[PDB]
């Protein structure tokens, strides 16, 4: 059988970026052909393996990696970013085998009160190390003593929320990522 | 160090999602009126005003000093103030009910005529009409004063109280008066040699000012001399010129003068107004042909959210806008320009300048949101200048295809074209200082009120060489019958922006490498000198606007030497006209006595 590429990029719910999730493909063929023959996605970029030796090239699993980005934060998901979702909400690892794959999803995460449901992080001691993962929304400690699980001055959120409009321009329109991390079972 | 780094990082996001509430909000006010809309535009607003408090005062915890990375020192200066809410709570309502009275008799304002008591007009388009093509001394006396006499001496007791309240504000603030509030927008206390002092802006615009005056009093007795045959017997050959007879309410541009100064009439008008009649252009032609000036130069185009969101035209089929031209920069990317724009050659030069502002907009959206701003107060306004300039040459006009193209252009169009210029441009200047001046002092308290009246004057014919067609006690409010005065907008980013908008045409020009003379300069096609332009639209309000300012013209000041080469033609020109004429006036002739 194929595999189930539909179950992520047609997803009907994204998460944030924050909270991304992670899907393992097992044995299974994989259809890039309907991924290339479509000019559906807004970036395709691709980092150690060109986007046409795929098709007939064998992984020992592959994963898929999806949340949503700002327009001018699709930049950062890239193998050598120092942005804020590079750092604190999704690294990738400098030997990274995979594409990535955005595309503009206006029509669908942006209302016109703003949808505020995808949140990203922005305070955290120490960046993410690469394919890491945090979900804590512990009180941020800036400077001095901690803050006693409350808020205020010099303590905090480290999440915050992105809530994208229909009239904001396509840097600020939320975009659907998709990471496809080729590790080294699923041929083409 | 890093507990202040994080604060920011807190602000530029919160801000930003608040800053867009308001925007957004005061945007479905002026492109659709309504009272729901007015508590939107408010309250929006209100929430927004509410946290720029907060974080100032948060951010005024934070040892100033103990900064040591350049891009941080300044985002927090611009949050180290206080603001306005340092005055009392009941007070600080009643000043802000003063300023929104000022600012509805301003517009509510309405005269009738003695002749006609069922015609009463407003100041636009009413009594602006009559001011602007009106050839009538009497019809002229009656526009200029009854604004000043109905609607000016009502502003008499608001601005009185607008004066003390408000000063009350400034010397809260660390400040000498509501006049030194204002001149704190060009202090600079930062890198060794590009300082600036409060007080050094005085000083400087009074320096540039005397080498205007050689240039301004030959203008002045040229323009006199053609209104001596408009209006004879009521002019004197060395006396100064009466307020209601310099083509608009106030005096501020003799712009309309020129169907009464042209120096050579006979030859075709430049205005190319009736040629995009005939062509069946709109809005949308304008605007998109603008938007190839830009794209010409390596400017990027107009986002898609521009041509779908902005209001390019009048809304009509049920809608009310105020159709004052204004840039909006809203955030998030959303670039709009609200205008009721019309199938004329004003229209068409105004479009590059409000569409000069999104660019620049557009340039510092990648700094910080307390950097997101002009260099000064009057950059903004200044880039603005330099896009018409080069589109109102005859060489852009007949590249673009409007005026026809065996268009003679000999030397006696070019001294119509800059006496065109200088009934706007330098015309301006002295009235620019001179009401400025006397807002410094009334501020400072030089002038008391029970002779603002008198002092006013006394600087009209002193400075501008104008004189008051009818004497003036102190119940009448003249500063204020203009919209800047009762509506609590600073004036001198006027008369700064004047001498940026030639320091830029003339280092842009240089970049272009043209030849001609500056008036003669198109920045078309010059990718070259498009990029220097972009080195200093991308600096915002980061660095401070002398360095910004050096970036492209290489001064840490202003300088008044681009805008008299610009003139310099028509310079001479006056001055061999005026060798059988009168150069200067007599500070103590009036249209009375
Ligand atoms: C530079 O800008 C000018 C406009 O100021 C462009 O000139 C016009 O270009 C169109 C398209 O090629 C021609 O049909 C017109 O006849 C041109 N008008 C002129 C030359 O007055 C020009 O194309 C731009 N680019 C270059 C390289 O010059
Ligand atoms: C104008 O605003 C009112 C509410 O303030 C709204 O009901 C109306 O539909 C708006 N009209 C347009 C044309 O947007
Ligand atoms: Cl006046
Ligand atoms: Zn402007």
């Amino acid at each position: 059988n194929l595999c189930p590429f539909g179950e992520v990029f047609n997803a009907t719910k994204f998460p944030s970026v924050y909270a991304w999730e992670r899907k393992k493909i097992s044995n299974c063929v994989a259809d890039y052909s309907v991924l290339y023959n479509s000019t559906f996605f807004s970036t395709f970029k691709c980092y150690g393996v060109s986007a046409t030796k795929l098709n007939d090239l064998c992984f020992s699993n592959v994963y898929a990696d999806s949340f949503v980005v700002k327009g001018d934060d699709v930049r950062q998901i890239a193998p050598g970013q120092t942005g804020v979702i590079a750092d604190y909400n999704y690294k990738l690892p400098d030997d990274f085998m995979g594409c990535v794959l955005a595309w503009n999803t206006r029509n669908i995460d942006a209302t016109s009160t703003g949808n505020y449901n995808y949140k990203y992080r922005l305070f955290r001691k120490a960046n993410l190390k690469p394919f890491e993962r945090d979900i804590s929304t512990e009180i941020y400690q800036a400077g001095s003593k901690p803050c006693n699980g409350q808020t205020g001055l010099n303590c905090y959120y480290p999440l915050y929320r992105y809530g994208f409009y229909p009239t904001d321009g396509v840097g600020y329109q939320p975009y659907r990522v998709v990471v496809l991390s080729f590790e080294l079972t699923v041929c083409g | 160090e890093e507990n202040a780094k994080t604060f920011l990082n807190n602000f530029n996001q919160e801000a930003e999602d608040l800053s867009y509430q308001s925007s957004l909000a005061s945007w479905n006010y002026n492109t659709n009126i309504t009272e729901e809309n007015v508590q939107n535009m408010n309250n929006a607003g209100d929430k927004w005003s509410a946290f720029l408090k907060e974080q100032s005062k948060t951010a005024q915890s934070f040892s100033l000093q103990e900064i040591q990375t350049p891009i941080i020192k300044r985002q927090l200066q611009a949050l180290q103030q206080n603001g306005s809410s340092v005055l009392s709570e009941d007070k600080s309502k009643r000043l802000n009910t003063i300023l929104n009275t000022m600012s509805t008799i301003y517009s509510t304002g309405k005269v009738c005529n003695p002749d006609n008591p069922q015609e009463c007009l407003l100041l636009e388009p009413g009594l602006n009409e009559i001011m602007a093509n009106s050839l009538d001394y009497n019809e002229r006396l009656w526009a200029w004063e009854s604004w000043r006499s109905e609607v000016g001496k009502q502003l008499r007791p608001l601005y009185e109280e607008y004066v003390v309240l408000k000063n009350e504000m400034a010397r809260a603030n660390h400040y000498e008066d509501y006049g030194d509030y204002w001149r704190g927008d060009y202090e600079v206390n930062g890198v060794d040699g590009y300082d600036y002092s409060r007080g050094q802006l005085i000083e400087d615009v009074e320096h540039t000012f005397e080498e205007i005056k050689p240039l301004y009093e030959h203008l002045h007795a040229y323009v006199r001399a053609k209104l001596m045959n408009a209006y004879p017997s009521y002019i004197s050959p060395i006396g100064c010129l009466p307020a209601h007879l310099l083509g608009d309410m106030w005096g501020r541009f003799w712009t309309n003068l020129y169907s009464l100064t042209v120096p050579f009439g006979q030859k075709p008008n430049i205005d190319v107004t009736d040629a995009m009649v005939d062509q069946a252009w709109d809005a949308q032609r304008i605007f998109k042909e603008a938007e190839k000036f830009f794209v010409s130069v390596g400017l990027p185009h107009m986002t898609q959210g521009f041509w779908a969101n902005s209001m390019l035209t009048e809304p009509a089929d049920g809608r009310k806008v105020v159709c004052h031209p204004t840039a909006w920069d809203l955030g998030h990317g959303d670039f709009r320009i609200k205008m009721c724009t019309k199938v004329t050659m004003d229209d068409f030069l105004t479009a590059h300048h409000e569409m000069g502002h999104i660019q620049y907009d557009m340039a510092y959206a990648a700094q910080p949101f307390l950097l997101r701003n002009g260099a000064n107060e009057g950059f903004h306004e200044a880039v603005g200048e330099i896009m018409s300039l080069s589109a109102a040459t005859p060489k852009h006009l007949k590249s673009i295809g409007l005026l026809s193209p065996d268009f003679q252009e000999d030397n006696e169009t070019e001294i119509n074209f800059l006496l065109k210029q200088a009934l706007t441009i330098v015309g301006t200047l002295p009235f620019t200082y001179m009401l400025e001046k006397w807002r410094w002092m009334v501020f400072k308290g030089e002038i008391p009120k029970d002779q603002w009246m008198k002092k006013w004057w006394e600087m009209k014919r002193e400075i501008v060489g104008v004189v008051e067609p009818v004497p003036h006690d102190e119940t009448y409010c003249d500063p204020a019958s203009l919209f800047h005065v009762s509506n609590d907008y600073s004036f001198i980013r006027y008369y700064t922006r004047t001498l940026y908008q030639f320091q830029f045409q003339e280092a842009l020009c240089q970049a272009a490498k043209h030849e001609g003379p500056l008036h003669k300069c198109d920045i078309s096609n010059s990718t070259e000198a498009g990029q220097k332009l972009f080195n200093m639209l991308r600096l915002g309000k980061s660095e401070p606007w002398t360095l910004a300012l050096e970036n492209v013209v290489g001064a840490k000041n202003m300088n008044v030497r681009p805008l008299l080469n610009y003139f310099e033609p028509l310079f001479t020109w006056l001055k061999d006209q005026n060798k059988n004429s009168f150069v200067g006036w007599s500070t103590d002739w009036s249209p009375y006595a």
